[PDB]
């Protein structure tokens, strides 16, 4: 019993890493594992790097 | 020269003019929506960005 309650823990923890979104874009999956830019100024080099793992 | 068959200042206070209600125009009908959006001349990515996180 303890372990059956377990298992449907350790499925939600995936649940969630695989689900959550920006729209429809990925955040907990890896696809910023190697961050993303923001660019927040007006030249061209003066960013931001985001970095989310899997 | 003073000339009476044309006048060029007059059209160009017309422009101006008209540049202005333009711009009133717009603003009155954002502030009564309530939207930033409200065709695609505005903003078409946050259009589409937007239609997305709306679904």
């Amino acid at each position: 019993a303890l372990k059956a309650e377990m298992d449907q823990l350790a499925n939600e923890i995936d649940e969630i890493g695989k689900t959550t979104a920006f729209g429809t874009t990925k955040l907990l999956a890896g696809g910023f594992s190697a961050g993303k830019n923001f660019q927040v100024g007006a030249q061209d080099g003066e960013d931001i790097k985001v970095t989310v793992k899997a | 020269a003073i000339t009476v068959n044309t006048n060029v200042t007059s059209l160009k206070a017309q422009k101006n003019l008209n540049t202005s209600a333009s711009d009133l125009a717009t603003s009155m009908e954002r502030l009564s929506s309530g939207l930033r959006i409200n065709s695609a001349k505005d903003d078409a990515a946050g259009l589409a960005i937007s239609n997305r996180l709306n679904s």
